[PDB]
């Protein structure tokens, strides 16, 4: 259940 | 000499975005004047993912002229940003207070396209 | 998936200058899909110091999209070049053979002046 | 008795 972002810079 | 304090225990270093690197140094068994860097990084930069929770960091440090290189993979139990950053630079002990000056690379994907973005971070110690 | 072999045992990766990174991966205890990178780097680039002997490397690897960041301090029992390199990049498994594509930063001193020099290294596996 | 160079790029 970690929140997944496309990249560090795209939340 | 100028890193005598840095090499004793943990220290916290804060960059221009308010993110915090906590460093611990352990001597290398084979590399003269060299240390393994461990600790954690907390990203506090607004407009990013993976904020406010510690991510392990690791790298290496050369005491002869106070040069460092360390990395973070942006995956932990709280948040995964599917990317990694490597910082490389030096502690400038010439001024009124120490400043860690680094260049960084961020590897990430945008859709199916890999990218490496460059930037710079300067950190000052929080004591 | 594409890194199944990479994650089993040691592998040797050779860049355009003939230098060799030997990588070993160990799972992180807390970071999902993340590995500690260990191993050694042998610099074989003509016109440099610190050639032909292993320097420990360390870093971190993210398996979800095969991104890596690792560092070397150029000090060992044979030679000391008083500097450090950090590589950050990605394994491109889309072609006929894998290529590790990296950007690097080299921190060093020229007299009393610190510097950080950028470059790029592509590595292919020696099997 | 390690050989010392000014930097990696300056032998």
């Amino acid at each position: 259940v970690a929140t997944v972002s496309e990249s560090l810079l795209t939340e | 000499s100028p890193d005598m304090k840095l090499l004793a225990g943990a220290s916290n270093w804060v960059n221009q975005s308010g993110s915090v690197a906590q460093f611990v140094f352990t001597p290398s068994p084979t590399q003269p004047q060299t240390y393994e860097v461990s600790g954690n990084y907390i990203n506090n930069a607004q407009g990013t993912g993976c904020k406010g929770t510690p991510y392990p960091l690791s790298g290496a440090y050369y005491s002869g002229n106070q040069i460092i290189s360390f990395s973070v993979v942006w995956s932990n139990a709280s948040a995964n940003c599917q990317s990694a950053t490597g910082w490389t630079g030096y502690f400038d002990f010439s001024g009124s207070q120490a400043v860690l000056k680094t260049d960084w690379n961020l590897a990430f994907y945008s859709g199916s396209t890999p990218a490496i973005q460059q930037g710079q971070d300067d950190f000052m110690q929080s004591v």
